[PDB]
């Protein structure tokens, strides 16, 4: 069922037969990662590596002790040696804690994985700190988003995503600590 | 200035063909072999016309540039192009089994 | 330049010293001898210079030497005519030079 | 070397030096070719790196000091030890000491045989391949 | 003929300052676009430590992308990618698999057609005009998803430093069309994870591989742009070297012509005067 | 160079001088338009060594406007002559002074 | 400016003008070294773009208008107003109007002090520096 066991090493060996021999092996995305999933370790007690990423940033890469992730069933939390997870996130607040101090990033959604070696990779598109959103434009936009309700299920699905993201943004901005 | 990386593919084709016909115009002389060591070749006119026509039309783009250098006619380009390629491997096994050990 | 040479050669040959001679703009020496060669009606050689350029320069520069008594060391400012080192006046001067010290801005 | 030429003295030179130096002229020719191709070093074929290393070894071999000319048998042996192997252990710097170590540590009978015979006989080629192996190269 | 050489010195000197400007321009663009390249380098890592690296897998249908430059003074970057295109595209060939080739950048549109013309379907271009954004790479991923292969290949140049850009093939498999079929060993390695999606795992991998294609395509065309700028900085470095050595040869030959002009006009004047006196 | 472009009369605008080009002789509205036309035709010539190499891909939306306005100026200095009807095709034009001041 | 020299040099300069021309010629040397790259405007460099912008300021300073020669204190007040930065705001094509906007709006008691003392003392530097911010330059 897995009769083509590829990899960098197999492609190196087969690629020395069909390409001309003077060409060095093309690099692979594996060659710039020292961290894997099945490579056990990287745990060290209470704090775990939280690779909070973004297409246009890297928001965090140091080790944290508890992460609140806004999955599509609801908000869940990750402690150190958590179960492996591939969690799709709804638009909500990813809370990074190192102790008493909490930094609250409101994200746009996008997946968040927990691997067997305890590394967690939050992977969202637009991941803003909740400081830089205004509380005025959200209901100002949701009043229009509750109006244009067409039969076009493309536009209606965009309206559903609009009212759900805007409602989660509102419910996260009135409920500050 | 800009290298051959800025050329058209048509320009790269004419640069490759023109380098091949520049090297192919060179010839070993029988009077030059006492100081060059390469024996000279008398190239007949029919062979000259046929060989240069073949390098013009693109019949010998498979061959490298230095296969054309200091050869007689287009048979010897293909002979030298087989020989340069064949050697590309044969560079060793003069290690032992000599005629130059102490009791030969 | 020959007058400065004679003053230096007295200190070399009678006083027995290591003299310093400073020929300020050796090119102007060349240009002056070229003018007196042009005025005496001689045909100019290459680029425009006197036909005796190498010997009119070597007559000055060969008296600057070390004798058994003392020496003359000559520090000659060199102007290069069109920023061209192959011009015959610096190409003839540079045959005689033993060192250059280029002062830079 | 690409411009210097001597056509009347050619095939009228030292016969051992003529046996050795055609390979030297050819290897410096290919060194000039691959330095005419790559005046900047980023694309290495590793066979072009071989002719680069051999050319850099040979152009360190041929350069010498002033007011000390060498006899022709000590030049024949010195370029014999370079156009063949025997010096690839030495990197690029210590070749000036390597050829002096070769001239010093080679048994000086082979210089007399090379001078007297005119060329390297196969017995002398055997003793010369043997004698260039017990030479303590400074690049080690 | 003495004014042809002075204007040729004029041409070579203006070319040599133009290329020195473009070298500094490429160096300026290389530093303020490296601040966006190693930011986006992080997000490629969770997908490779989740899905792994399966370049030589027996796809039925494959879409290979060679993302290249738009402007052309890059100096053999796009041709190196065009040759690694076929070098990695012949190492797929094991059973007569279908291949679609796609080029990002105008200089790949002209260069893959010489080698693979029947297997060419799309040219994305004008991509580095303003900048590279993730919505843009998302749309390019969408049009690469319109026809839906079993594998994706992205060929680009990994910007290591301003010296080395050793090229990269990154591979993206369709969700269970081949990807989980490449994961099942004595069970599976994907079954360690609790799928916390709304719908089934077959749809969370469907969304997850489109997100992986968008991330890989974005990082590929960002790394390729920064390696293009550094390759142009190294290409206009040799152009000013060539336009300086050509200038020096031309200046020496002009000095020869200047000296010969003064000598020949002087010999004409002397011969005119001597024929009267 | 102006004649090989087809601009006729092939008057070099930068190289043609007059002693009537002072502002206290021909006024300031004539002097400043003549000097402005000359400045636009001069920095176009400074751009022209990079248009012939690169090709108007960077030119900053004001130097692109410099190239466009100077090409309009370069064409607008051309004029069909009443004695050159035999040569090309055109009836000749007399242009008054205020008309060309207003036009440029 | 690159080819025009004076072998006497700044020993025979107006003092006060010597205070400002010494950095004017350095700024113009840096501008001439980075010149002819101003056609790369969309291709900005943010360290040489400053000296390129200021060199384009200062070449517009030294333009004159044909048998209106300027007294030397007005000249060094103009080179002060362009050199120290008080005309960094104004656009590059109306500095010839920003110059008499400095000469006619700075009160002429400054010119008597700078002519009679023959240098910019700090007693005059502070007053001239205050007088160079209340000018109504054609700028936005």
């Amino acid at each position: 069922e897995a009769a083509a066991p590829a990899g960098p090493k197999e492609f190196t060996e087969v690629w020395n037969k069909k390409a001309p021999s003077t060409l060095i092996v093309p690099e692979f995305p594996s060659n710039y990662t020292a961290v894997k999933a099945v490579g056990e370790g990287q745990v060290h007690g209470d704090a775990f590596p939280v690779n909070f990423y973004t297409p246009h940033s890297i928001l965090s890469q140091a080790q944290k002790d508890t992460v609140v992730l806004p999955g599509v069933d609801g908000y869940f939390g990750v402690k150190a040696s958590h179960v492996p997870t591939i969690a799709q996130l709804k638009p909500g607040v990813v809370e990074l804690h190192s102790g008493a101090e909490s930094e609250k990033f409101f994200v746009s959604g996008g997946f968040a994985f927990v691997h067997p070696n305890g590394v967690t990779d939050i992977c969202v598109l637009e991941a803003a700190t909740l400081d830089q959103v205004d509380p005025a434009a959200v209901k100002s936009a949701l009043a229009a988003a509750s109006a244009a309700q067409p039969t076009d299920e493309f536009e209606q699905a965009a309206n559903r995503a609009a009212i759900e993201l805007y409602s989660a943004l509102e419910s996260a901005v009135e409920a500050k600590a | 200035i800009l290298g051959m990386d800025e050329l058209s593919e048509e320009d790269k084709l004419t640069v490759a063909r023109a380098r091949k016909i520049q090297r192919f115009l060179s010839q070993p002389f029988q009077v030059a072999e006492v100081f060059t060591g390469t024996p000279g070749k008398y190239v007949d006119l029919a062979d000259t016309i046929s060989g240069f026509q073949g390098v013009l039309t693109g019949k010998y783009d498979d061959l490298p540039e230095m296969a054309f250098y200091m050869v007689g006619d287009i048979k010897e380009v293909k002979e030298k192009a087989d020989k340069m390629a064949k050697d590309i491997a044969s560079r060793k096994e003069a290690d032992n089994k000599k005629v130059s050990e102490e009791l030969k | 330049a020959l007058t400065g040479l004679t003053v230096a050669e007295y200190f070399r040959d009678i006083e027995g010293q290591d003299v310093l001679l400073f020929v300020d703009n050796i090119f102007r020496f060349t240009q002056a001898n070229s003018e007196v060669s042009a005025l005496l009606g001689r045909i100019p050689s290459a680029v425009g210079y006197q036909p005796t350029l190498a010997t009119d320069l070597g007559g000055l520069q060969e008296r600057i030497t070390t004798t058994t008594k003392g020496s003359i060391t000559s520090v000659q400012a060199v102007y290069v005519p069109a920023d061209d080192l192959t011009d015959p006046a610096p190409a003839t001067t540079f045959a005689h030079l033993d060192a250059t010290t280029v002062l830079s801005r | 070397v690409g411009l210097s030429v001597s056509r009347v003295g050619s095939a009228a030179q030292f016969p051992g030096m003529k046996q050795v130096a055609g390979t030297l002229k050819l290897e410096l020719a290919q060194y000039r070719e691959v330095a005419a191709f790559a005046q900047f070093g980023s694309d290495l074929d590793a066979a072009t790196q071989y002719v680069l290393e051999r050319g850099a070894r040979l152009t360190e071999m041929l350069k010498q000091k002033q007011f000390a000319p060498i006899p022709i048998e000590r030049q024949t042996v010195a370029v014999y030890a370079a156009t063949k192997g025997f010096l690839d252990k030495v990197r690029v710097q210590d070749i000036v000491a390597a050829e002096e170590a070769v001239i010093s540590q080679v048994n000086p009978a082979v210089f007399k045989i090379l001078k007297a015979n005119g060329k390297i006989t196969p017995a002398l080629d055997a003793h010369l391949k043997a004698e260039l192996r017990k030479v303590k190269l400074p690049g080690a | 003929s003495n004014q042809a050489v002075k204007q040729r010195i004029r041409a070579i000197k203006n070319i040599g300052k133009i290329t020195k400007a473009m070298k500094m321009v490429a160096a300026s663009k290389m530093k303020n676009a490296q601040i966006a390249v190693e930011q986006s380098r992080g997000l490629v890592d969770p997908f490779v430590r989740l899905f792994g690296d399966f370049p030589a897998v027996n796809s039925n249908k494959s879409v290979v992308v060679a993302v290249t430059s738009d402007k052309g003074l890059c100096g053999g970057l796009n041709s190196n990618i065009t040759k690694y295109t076929r070098a990695t595209l012949a190492t797929t060939e094991s059973e007569g698999k279908d291949v679609v080739v796609v080029s990002i950048g105008d200089k790949g549109r002209s260069q893959l057609t010489r080698i693979e013309s029947q297997r060419y379907q799309l040219a994305i271009a004008d991509t580095y005009k303003v900048r590279v954004t993730f919505g843009q790479a998302s749309l390019i991923v969408e049009e690469l998803i319109k026809h839906n292969p079993q594998s994706y290949q992205i060929l680009f140049n990994k910007f290591r430093s301003a010296i080395s850009f050793k090229p990269t093939v990154a591979t993206i498999l369709s969700p269970d069309l081949l990807e989980k079929q490449l994961e099942d060993v004595t069970g599976n390695s994907l079954d360690a994870y609790d799928i916390e999606a709304s719908h089934e795992r077959s749809d969370v991998l469907r969304d997850l591989t489109e997100f992986h294609l968008g991330v890989t395509l974005y990082n590929a065309m960002l790394e390729n742009n920064c390696s293009e700028h550094a390759s142009r900085m190294s290409a206009m470095e040799n152009s000013t070297k060539s336009a300086g050595e050509m200038l020096g040869k031309l200046t020496l030959d002009y000095n020869r012509k200047r000296q010969a002009t003064i000598t020949t006009e002087l010999i004409e004047i002397i011969a005119g005067a001597s024929a009267l006196m | 160079s102006i004649a090989e472009l087809g601009i006729y009369p092939a008057v070099d605008p930068l190289d043609s001088t007059s002693r009537m080009l002072n502002p206290n002789v021909i006024g300031a509205e004539h002097y400043n338009v003549a000097r402005g036309v000359q400045k636009v035709l001069q920095d176009y010539k400074n751009l022209q060594d990079i248009i012939a190499i690169l090709g108007m891909d960077e030119l900053s939306e004001e130097d692109k406007l410099t190239v466009a306005r100077a090409r309009k100026i370069q064409r607008f200095l051309s004029q069909p002559f009443q004695v050159a009807e035999v040569f090309t095709g055109t009836p000749g034009k007399y242009v008054d002074l205020a008309d060309t001041i207003s036009g440029f």
